């Protein structure tokens, strides 16, 4: 009854602390305790929700090259959900939609979960929710709300002296937002602090992410030479530990080689990137690689570029589409292909409008 | 591109 | 008497915030008359000077003319608690009036630190509105939205349906328009228009009409927006408000986009004449811009010069709109080089707007 | 242009 219900909450704590081995051991213990008890739909729905959250953690730590199944099972009994479980329902599904790059849907789930945030018992657990909200807001370039949520989260971690993965991630988001408003120096200060904090965590994923973000910031600043090494370092760490983030890292590396006119290195990075993206079945980065290749290493065929942007927009990756459109428009402008430049400037306008109306 | 977390 | 005149000074402030010009003026003359028959009290004299400054702001709003900096220098040549709050707040109001938005915000933010000395919640609502107002003019939508919502909630809570509440509705709608939520903006504007009519103040009714036209223009309904700009222009011009210049400008601009060049010329002549009478060099620059673009030969040097003046004056939101219009105009004329030139500058302006966050 | 207040 309450005892196993306590175990489920103790399981939740291990999950949020990224304690994979301890979470697995406690899950199996709960499973045995559930099969040796009477019919309890309240705890069965509790377990199903927590099992879903558990798989999200495992996939994040150890990604591979049945979420939908678990999702539909939970949704089949959502009329029974109330209070705490209803909060988990919207929160966990919001987390899953973020993974699937369905940002608008993720936010809608988060906002519904936020209405029942009273069922969170401690500020540290609350801080995780605030980060996740700030995280998805950053991916739709909602800078204002993202900064607000990330700052609240960061203050909680600072207050309780909890220097874990979540705090470093809060620093990433704050820096990312600052870069979006071109406050690069402030952003770099945060990223430098986040990098050393990531090293203290001794987690390869976070160290590599920290290196990418510094490169990302310097790239935005225009320091292309410096950004090279950061992208290269991040790509190496991500590949060595078999993370899918290695794809994005190589893409940014390829893109910057193209911008610098380092076509030989761009070609090598391109081949490396499309091969990696193919292994991860990452169709969107394959499209992105196809785009920049056409723009820099190819003929610059407008039909190919249009199709690539059509694909990005159809997947609702508007922030990335905005960046690549700006890059495409400016590229044709620098090459004095004014008709093509004007064409992509207008599509850039359209995307900026869609970005603004979604907020 | 978006920064990583 | 030094304790009783402070009471009168606060009563004077109340009348000023309520736009009661006649009563405020009578109390101003009485206080200033009584101060001449008193010993020299420093903080009390600074109290008066600050309030006289706030009084002149109110008078110019109700009855504009075609000494502010002089009395500003006297104030700045000279504070703690309440008087320090007034110091930053009133100077923030002045800077907004002079279209110095960044400086106005900086002043407001310093004033906000001393907001604890404000006991009147309605008084706080006015402050929150003014903050929302200036944020809107630099397109900081969500800071503006938050402050405007806080202010609107206070006015609603006290059921105080005066000028400030309508202005709050104007700002909220203006912000919604900036994020292309025209349907929600129109809902707020139609409510604001009726609230303006209830105030029976020509200024607010005309402003409501302009804002409806502004929203519909952003929506793309040029035909409807034309009528609203016309009505707003007529009302403002009847009561001799400087807002008639902007109203006629938007009217001139929409005539140009509709292709009604005869009416555009007529509105243009009317507008530059009014802008000259008000010594509004910036609208003279704006009129020259759209005339060259639509009614002239579209000379790039002339256009660039006009945009250079707008940007240097830090009117980034206005420059953004006009740059977008200029780029779009050259694009549909298939002047792609000129179009790309203004699209690039539009990019640069959007970046500047964003950097100021 | 900006809306009026
Ligand atoms: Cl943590
Ligand atoms: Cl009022």
């Amino acid at each position: 009854s309450e005892e196993v219900a306590v175990k489920l909450n103790e399981w939740y704590k291990l999950i949020r602390a990224f304690e994979a081995d301890q979470a697995e051991a406690l899950k199996q213990e709960i499973e045995y305790d559930l099969e040796d008890m009477e019919e309890n739909q309240d705890l069965l729905l509790y377990f199903s929700l927590m099992e879903f959250r558990h798989r999200i953690m495992l996939d994040k730590l150890m990604p591979v090259k049945p979420f939908s199944d678990m999702l539909n099972e939970i949704e089949s009994n959502q009329q029974k959900l109330t209070g705490l479980l209803e909060y988990y329902f919207y929160y966990f599904r919001g987390m899953y939609e973020f993974k699937q790059k369905n940002f608008i849907l993720a936010i809608d789930h988060y906002k519904h979960a936020e209405e029942k945030l009273e069922y969170v018992e401690d500020e540290i657990e609350k801080a995780e929710f605030l980060f996740k909200v700030a995280e998805v807001y950053y991916h739709i370039k909602q800078t204002y709300f993202s900064m607000n949520y990330a700052s609240q989260a960061l203050d909680i971690y600072t207050k309780y002296e909890l220097y874990g993965r979540r705090r470093v991630q809060c620093e990433f988001i704050i820096a990312g937002n600052l870069t979006d408003v071109y406050h690069h120096e402030k952003a770099l200060t945060h990223l430098c602090s986040a990098l050393e904090h990531a090293r203290q965590l001794e987690e390869a994923y976070m160290i590599a992410a920290a290196y990418y973000n510094v490169g990302h910031c310097k790239y935005s600043l225009g320091d292309y030479k410096e950004a090279e090494g950061y992208f290269k370092t991040a790509a190496a760490i991500f590949e060595e530990h078999n993370f899918q983030q290695a794809v994005q890292a190589v893409f940014s590396l390829t893109h910057i080689y193209c911008k610098e006119g380092k076509y030989d290195k761009a070609v090598e990075a391109y081949d490396r990137g499309i091969k990696s993206a193919a292994e991860w079945e990452d169709d969107m980065y394959l499209t992105k690689f196809r785009l920049i290749h056409e723009l820099y290493l190819g003929s610059g065929d407008l039909n190919v570029l249009t199709e690539c942007f059509d694909l990005l927009e159809s997947r609702q990756l508007l922030a990335d589409a905005e960046d690549l459109l700006h890059d495409t428009a400016e590229r044709f402008n620098q090459l004095e292909h004014y008709e093509s430049a004007a064409f992509f400037y207008r599509r850039l306008m359209n995307i900026k409008k869609k970005l603004a109306e979604q907020r | 591109e978006r920064g990583m977390t």
